[PDB]
C-alpha cells in the first residue's frame, strides 16, 4: 500500500525514493541500520524492494511501448 | 667535404652513434633493435667509399635529414645525468668557512 | 642500526620561552574565567 | 656477479617473500572465483527485467 | 649498496671485448691495447664498442670524449673517473 | 564518491609497487624501456602490482569492478538522451586503460631483459617497511569494494544523505534498462585486450615497433602530454612574460 | 636579436652589447661551466632580455614547432568535440518512460505551493 | 651513502642525518608532551561537541516555522514562483 | 650477421626463456583451484 | 575521549612536533612517532565509521568565531558525516601506509625529519579540509594543502627541475 504522507515524512525517506513502495523501503532501511550495512545480511528485504522496482520499471517500459505505438 | 679525413671521421662517427641511440630509443624489443642496428650498419657500410664532393655532400645532407625525421620525443638518459631524474639530487654541500660581515654581530 | 649524532638537550631556550609564554597565557585565561564565575566579573575587567 | 655475458643463476628470494606471494595470489584467485560463482547471473547479465 | 673496483671495471671491459666478434684475436687483448692498432677495429667498430661500454656501465658519453679514448687503459680510467658507474 | 574511495587504495598500491621496482635497480631508472624481465627477481612486487592493475581494470570480483563498471553503465542508463556518446567515450577509456596497464606489466616483468647484467645480479626485493603496506593495501584493493558496495551503491541506502532531485535520479533505470551487450561489453573487451596486448608483445613485436613516419608523428604528439604543455608554456606563460616586459 | 621583442629593444640600447640570445636550457649540458646548474661561465655577456632565456625561464620544447604544436592541439580538440556532437544525432531511443511520483510529483515535499506547482514538483 | 656536511649550519629540523646521542631520553620527553597536549585538548573541547539531530524538539521547529509564517503574513509575502 | 651475438645470448637463456619468463605469472592459482573445488564440495 | 578532537589534533601534533624538536629527536624517533600518531588517528577514524554505520547522527565540533562582521558569521565549525567519513577513511588509511612506507623508502636520505613532518602536515590540512562545516574552513585546508604540495614537490631543493 502507498505510504501516508505523514508516515513517509516520519521515516524521513529521501525524496527520490518516495514512490509507490517506499513501504518496503522502510523495513529494508531499518534492517540495514541494525546490521552495519553488511552485504551478506538484509537479503530478504533487499530482494523485496528490488522486486518492487522490477514491477515498477515494467509498468514504465509498457507505458513507453504504448507511447511508441501511438506514433 | 673530404672523402676521407679526420673531420669526416669525427662527423660520421658522431652521426652513426646518433643513429644507434635513435634506434635504441625507438624500438622497445631487444631482438628487433638488433636487426635495426645491423641494417643501419650495412647502410653505412655501403656508402663508405664515396669520393667525389657533390655525391658525398648530398649523402651526408640526406642522412642528416633522415636522422632529423627519426628523432625521438624523449631519449633514454640515465638517472644521474643531465636529462636524468637523479640529476642534482642531494648535491653534497660545498664545505666552507663562514665569513663575517659585521664587527659586532655574527 | 643507523649512526648516532651528538647529544642535544630537549628543552632549549626557545622551547622554554615559547612554551612558558603560551602556557602562562592559557592559565591566565582560565584563571580569569574562573574568577568571573566566582566574583561575577573577570579579574582583568 | 661471478659470470658476465653468460647465463644467469636462478635468483635467490627470501622464504617470506615467496610465502607472501603464494598467499596473495591464492587469495586473489580464490576471491575472484567465489565472486563469479555467487554473482554469475547478475554480473553476466541474465533474467531480463523487461516483459516477455 | 654496490661499489665497483678498478679491477672489476677492467674485467667487465675485457669480457666485453672478448665477446665482440670483429676483433682480430681474444688473447691479444691487453690492458694498454689499442683497438685501432692492435685489435684492428674499424672507424665505426670502436664506435660500436664505446656504445657497448656505455650500455654496460649505464653511462652516457659526450661526442667529444668518446672519440678521445683510443686505448683500453683510457677507457678503464675514464669509467673509473665517473662516480655513478 | 564510491569510486573515489575505491580508487584511492589501489592507486596508492600502484605507486608504492612502482617505488619498489625503481628501488630494486642500481641505476634507480624509471624508464619502462630499460627494465627488462624481473618476474623471477621480484615476484612479490609483481603480485602486488598485478593485484593493483586488475583492480584498476575492474576485473570481476575485485574492488575496481564495483566502482568502474557501474559508473560506465550509469551513462547509458542516464535519462538524458545525449549521454549515450559519453558511454562509448568512457568505454574507449576503459579498454585504453587496460592497454597501458598491460604495457607496463609486460615491459617490467614479462619482457626479455633490457638492463645490463650487474643490475640483474643485484636485483632484490625491498625491506619490511616497504613490503607490509603493500600487503595491507592489497587486501584492501581486493576486499573493500565488495564489503562496502551496499553502503554507497544500495537500492535504498540512506547513508549519504544527499537530496537527489527525483527527476534526475536514475540509478534504478541504469540497472533495469541495461542489456546483456552493454553490461558485458566492457568486461569482455578488457580481458581480450589485455590478452591481445600481451600476446602481440611476445609474438609480433613489429606491429608495435614499426617505423612509419606518420605513426611516429602521432606517437610523438601523444608522448608530450598531447602537446598541451608546449601550448601552455609558449602561448600563455611565455607570451605573458613578454607582455610583462612590455 | 632573433625574437621580435628583443628586436624591439635595439633602439633602446646605447653602447651595450647586442647579444644574440640562446636558451640556456638548449645549451648542451656536458660542457663545463663555472655554474653548472645555470650553464653560465663567469663574465659571459647577458642579453637585455636575459630573464627570458636563462635556466629559470619557462621550459621550451624542441620536438614540434610552436605553430605545429598549436595545429595539433586545436586539431585534437576539434575532432573530439565534433565527433561527439555528430554522434549525438545517431543515438538509440530508450525503452522505459521516465519515472513518476505521487501527489503531482511530490510538489509539496520539495517545498512548493498550490499557486506555484510548476517551479517545484516532479513528473507526477 | 653519506658525504661531509658543514657542522656549523644549525637548522631546527636538525640538518643532515640528525640522530642525537641522547635521542631516547628526548624521545621520552617528546611523547610525554604529546600525550599531555592530546589529552588536554580532547577533554577541553568536550563541552563544545554535540550530535546533529535530536538537539531541539519538533515543538520548537514547528512553532518557529509557524512564527515565520506569521511574519511573512504581517508583511506582504508571496512564495517563490507564486505569481 | 650480428657481431655482438655473443653479448646478447644471456638475454634469451635460462632465466629469460619463454617458458621460464612466464612462470610464476599466476601465483597460487593451483591452491586456488583446489580451494574452489573444495568449497564447491563443502557448500553442498 | 572525543573522536573528532583526536582526529583533528593527532595529525597536527605529528606535523608540528618534528618541526619544533627535530634537532632534539632525530629522524629515527621522528619517523616512528609520526607514523604511530597517524596509525592511532586511522584507528579512531575506523571506530567512528563503524559507529556512524550504526547510527547516522554526525558529531559536530563548534569552536571560537573567525568572523562576526555585518551579516557574515564565520566560525571554526567541524563535523564528520557520511561524506566526510568516506574521505577520512581514504585519507587516514593512505597516510598511515605512506608513513610506514617512507621509513624504508627514505632510509638513506639526510633530510628525513622535514620529509615526515611535511607528510604529516599535508595529512592534517586535508583532514581540516574535509571536516570543516563551512566553505571558509574548506578554503583554509584547500590552500594549505597547496602550500604543502609546493614544499613536497620541491623537497630535493637542489634540483632545478624539482623547484
Ligand atoms: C595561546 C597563546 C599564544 C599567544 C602568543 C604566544 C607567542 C609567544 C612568543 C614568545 O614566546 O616570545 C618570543 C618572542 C621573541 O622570539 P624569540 O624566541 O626570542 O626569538 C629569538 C630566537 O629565535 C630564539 O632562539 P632560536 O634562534 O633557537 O629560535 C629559532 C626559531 C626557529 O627558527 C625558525 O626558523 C622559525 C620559523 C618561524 C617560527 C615563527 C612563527 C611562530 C609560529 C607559532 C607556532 C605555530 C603553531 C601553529 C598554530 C597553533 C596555534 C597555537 O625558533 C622560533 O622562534 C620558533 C618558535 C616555536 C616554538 C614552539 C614550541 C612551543 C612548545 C609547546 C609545548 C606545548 C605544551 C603542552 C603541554 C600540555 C600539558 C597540560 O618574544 C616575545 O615575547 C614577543 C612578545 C609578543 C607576543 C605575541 C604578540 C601579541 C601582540 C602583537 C600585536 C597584537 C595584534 C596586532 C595589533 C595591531 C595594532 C592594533
Ligand atoms: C586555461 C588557461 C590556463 C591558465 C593556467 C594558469 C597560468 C599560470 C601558470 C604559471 C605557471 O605555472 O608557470 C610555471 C613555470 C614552470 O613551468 P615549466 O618551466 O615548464 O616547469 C618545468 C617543470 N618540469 O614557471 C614559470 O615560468 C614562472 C614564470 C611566470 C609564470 C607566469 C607568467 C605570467 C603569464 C600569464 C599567466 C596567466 C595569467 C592569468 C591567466
Ligand atoms: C600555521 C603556522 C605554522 C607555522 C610553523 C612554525 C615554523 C616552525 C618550523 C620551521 C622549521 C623548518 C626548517 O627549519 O626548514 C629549514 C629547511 C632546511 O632544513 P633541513 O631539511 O634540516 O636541511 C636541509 C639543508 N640544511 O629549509 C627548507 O627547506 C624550507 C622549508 C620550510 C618549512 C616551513 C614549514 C611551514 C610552512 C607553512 C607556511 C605558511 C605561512 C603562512
Ligand atoms: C592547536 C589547536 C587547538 C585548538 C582547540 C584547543 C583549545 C582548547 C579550548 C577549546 C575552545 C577554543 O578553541 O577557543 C579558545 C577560546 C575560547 O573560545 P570559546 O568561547 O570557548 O569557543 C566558543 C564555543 N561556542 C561557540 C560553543 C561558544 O577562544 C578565544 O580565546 C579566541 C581568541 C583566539 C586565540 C588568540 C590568538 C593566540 C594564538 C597565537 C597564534 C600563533
Amino acid at each position: 500500500p502507498l505510504l501516508s504522507q505523514e508516515d513517509m515524512k516520519k521515516h524521513k525517506i529521501l525524496l527520490a525514493y518516495r514512490d509507490r513502495c517506499a513501504a518496503l523501503l522502510v523495513p529494508l532501511n531499518e534492517c540495514r541500520k541494525k546490521n552495519y550495512y553488511m552485504p551478506w545480511a538484509c537479503g530478504h528485504e533487499r530482494h523485496e524492494y528490488e522486486m518492487c522496482e522490477v514491477a515498477d520499471f515494467q509498468r514504465r517500459v509498457k507505458a513507453m511501448d504504448k507511447l511508441k505505438a501511438e506514433k | 667535404p673530404v672523402p676521407f679525413s679526420a673531420a669526416n671521421k669525427k662527423l660520421v662517427t658522431s652521426m652513426y652513434r646518433q643513429s644507434l641511440k635513435l634506434a635504441r630509443n625507438w624500438i622497445s624489443n631487444r631482438q628487433l633493435f638488433r636487426q635495426k642496428a645491423v641494417e643501419i650498419r650495412h647502410k653505412f657500410d655501403q656508402n663508405a667509399q664515396i669520393s667525389n664532393p657533390r655525391l658525398l655532400a648530398r649523402t651526408l645532407d640526406e642522412t642528416r635529414a633522415h636522422l632529423y625525421e627519426f628523432r625521438h620525443p624523449d631519449p633514454i638518459v640515465p638517472p644521474s645525468f643531465p636529462g636524468g631524474t637523479k640529476y642534482e639530487r642531494n648535491v653534497p654541500p660545498r664545505m666552507e668557512k663562514i665569513m663575517q660581515h659585521n664587527l659586532y654581530e655574527p | 642500526g643507523p649512526e648516532l649524532t651528538p647529544a642535544v638537550p630537549f628543552f632549549q631556550p626557545y622551547v622554554l620561552k615559547w612554551a612558558g609564554v603560551s602556557l602562562g597565557l592559557v592559565a591566565f585565561y582560565q584563571f580569569n574565567s574562573s574568577y568571573e564565575a566566582k566574583n561575577g566579573h573577570t579579574w582583568v575587567e | 656477479n661471478y659470470k658476465w655475458n653468460g647465463p644467469l643463476p636462478r635468483p635467490h628470494v627470501s622464504a617470506g617473500h615467496r610465502i607472501a606471494t603464494k598467499f596473495l595470489g591464492a587469495t586473489m584467485f580464490f576471491w575472484m572465483f567465489l565472486r563469479i560463482k555467487e554473482e554469475y547471473p547478475a554480473m553476466l547479465g541474465l533474467h531480463n527485467f523487461y516483459p516477455p | 649498496a654496490h661499489v665497483l673496483t678498478k679491477d672489476m671495471i677492467q674485467e667487465r671491459i675485457v669480457a666485453l671485448l672478448e665477446s665482440f666478434d670483429k676483433v682480430n684475436d681474444a688473447k691479444n687483448i691487453t690492458a694498454t691495447a689499442n683497438l685501432t692498432s692492435d685489435l684492428g677495429l674499424d672507424s665505426l667498430d670502436v664506435v660500436e664498442v664505446v656504445m657497448a661500454i656505455e650500455e654496460e656501465f649505464g653511462l652516457e658519453i659526450p661526442d667529444h670524449d668518446a672519440d678521445e679514448i683510443k686505448t683500453v687503459q683510457q677507457a678503464i680510467d675514464y669509467v673509473s673517473a665517473q662516480p655513478a658507474a | 564518491l564510491f569510486h573515489l574511495l575505491g580508487h584511492a587504495f589501489f592507486k596508492a598500491l600502484l605507486f608504492m609497487s612502482a617505488g619498489s621496482i625503481i628501488h630494486s635497480i642500481l641505476n634507480e631508472s624509471q624508464d619502462i624501456r630499460t627494465y627488462g624481465g624481473l618476474l623471477s627477481y621480484l615476484p612479490y612486487t609483481y603480485i602486488c602490482i598485478t593485484i593493483a592493475s586488475l583492480s584498476l581494470m575492474a576485473m570481476p570480483g575485485l574492488t575496481g569492478y564495483y566502482t568502474k563498471d557501474i559508473i560506465i553503465e550509469s551513462t547509458y542508463g542516464s535519462y538524458s538522451i545525449s549521454n549515450y556518446v559519453v558511454y562509448w567515450i568512457a568505454y574507449l577509456s576503459a579498454v585504453l586503460t587496460c592497454v597501458y596497464s598491460m604495457k607496463i606489466l609486460y615491459l617490467t616483468f614479462y619482457s626479455n631483459p633490457n638492463n645490463n647484467t650487474i643490475t640483474y645480479y643485484n636485483a632484490h626485493e625491498s625491506n619490511i617497511y616497504i613490503t607490509l603496506p603493500m600487503f595491507i593495501l592489497a587486501i584492501f584493493a581486493m576486499f573493500a569494494g565488495w564489503i562496502l558496495k551496499d553502503i554507497y551503491l544500495g537500492v535504498g541506502t540512506d547513508f549519504v544523505g544527499t537530496h537527489i532531485l527525483p527527476n534526475n535520479f536514475s540509478y534504478f533505470d541504469t540497472e533495469f534498462s541495461i542489456t546483456q551487450f552493454y553490461k558485458l561489453l566492457p568486461l569482455i573487451s578488457a580481458i581480450l585486450v589485455s590478452i591481445l596486448i600481451v600476446v602481440l608483445n611476445e609474438f609480433f613485436a613489429i606491429v608495435f615497433n614499426l617505423n612509419n613516419k606518420y605513426i611516429n608523428t602521432v606517437y610523438s604528439i601523444f608522448n608530450q602530454k598531447l602537446v598541451s604543455d608546449q601550448i601552455l608554456n609558449h602561448f600563455i606563460i611565455f607570451k605573458g612574460l613578454v607582455t610583462s616586459g612590455n | 636579436i632573433r625574437a621580435s621583442f628583443d628586436k624591439a629593444e635595439e633602439p633602446m640600447l646605447g653602447d651595450y652589447p647586442d647579444i644574440d640570445p640562446f636558451p640556456a636550457q638548449l645549451k648542451n649540458p656536458y660542457k663545463k661551466y663555472d655554474d653548472q646548474q645555470d650553464r653560465r661561465n663567469l663574465e659571459e655577456p647577458l642579453s637585455v632580455n636575459d630573464d627570458l632565456y636563462d635556466m629559470w625561464s619557462p621550459d621550451r620544447f624542441t620536438h614540434f614547432k610552436n605553430q605545429d604544436a598549436l595545429k595539433y592541439f586545436i586539431g585534437f580538440l576539434t575532432i573530439f568535440f565534433g565527433a561527439s556532437y555528430v554522434a549525438t544525432y545517431f543515438v538509440p531511443e530508450k525503452a522505459a518512460i521516465p519515472r513518476e511520483f505521487p501527489y503531482e510529483g511530490l510538489w509539496k515535499e520539495s517545498g512548493g505551493t498550490e499557486k506555484s506547482k510548476a517551479f517545484f514538483g516532479q513528473r507526477s | 651513502g653519506r658525504y661531509p656536511f658543514p657542522k656549523d649550519v644549525i637548522s631546527m629540523t636538525g640538518g643532515w642525518w640528525a640522530n642525537p646521542s641522547n635521542w631516547k631520553l628526548n624521545g621520552l620527553f617528546a611523547t610525554g608532551i604529546a600525550v599531555g597536549l592530546a589529552l588536554w585538548v580532547s577533554t577541553a573541547t568536550l563541552p563544545y561537541t554535540r550530535r546533529r539531530e535530536g538537539i531541539t524538539s519538533e515543538s520548537d521547529i514547528s512553532k518557529w516555522n509557524a512564527a515565520a509564517g506569521v511574519w511573512r503574513e504581517r508583511h506582504g509575502k508571496i512564495s517563490t514562483g507564486e505569481a | 650477421k650480428d657481431p655482438w651475438a655473443r653479448r646478447e645470448a644471456w638475454r634469451y637463456q635460462t632465466n629469460f626463456t619463454r617458458a621460464n619468463r612466464f612462470k610464476g605469472a599466476a601465483p597460487g592459482f593451483g591452491i586456488a583451484v583446489v580451494a574452489f573445488g573444495a568449497y564447491l564440495a563443502a557448500e553442498k | 575521549y572525543n573522536a573528532i578532537s583526536l582526529i583533528i589534533i593527532l595529525p597536527c601534533i605529528s606535523w608540528l612536533f618534528p618541526l619544533f624538536f627535530g634537532r632534539q629527536l632525530g629522524y629515527v624517533f621522528v619517523t616512528r612517532m609520526t607514523s604511530t600518531l597517524i596509525i592511532i588517528t586511522t584507528l579512531i577514524t575506523y571506530y567512528y565509521f563503524y559507529q556512524l554505520l550504526g547510527n547516522n547522527n554526525p558529531i559536530n565540533l563548534e569552536l571560537f568565531n573567525y568572523l562576526n562582521i555585518d551579516y557574515l558569521d564565520i566560525n571554526y565549525n567541524f563535523e564528520i558525516d557520511a561524506l566526510t567519513i568516506t574521505m577520512l577513511l581514504a585519507i587516514t588509511t593512505i597516510s598511515s601506509m605512506v608513513h610506514i612506507y617512507s621509513i624504508g623508502y627514505m632510509e638513506t636520505d639526510p633530510h628525513q625529519v622535514r620529509f615526515f613532518s611535511l607528510l604529516s602536515m599535508f595529512t592534517f590540512w586535508m583532514i581540516i579540509l574535509v571536516t570543516g562545516s563551512n566553505y571558509f574552513v574548506l578554503f583554509v585546508g584547500w590552500e594549505f594543502i597547496g602550500v604543502t604540495s609546493y614544499l613536497l614537490i620541491s623537497f630535493w631543493v637542489t634540483r632545478l627541475q624539482a623547484m
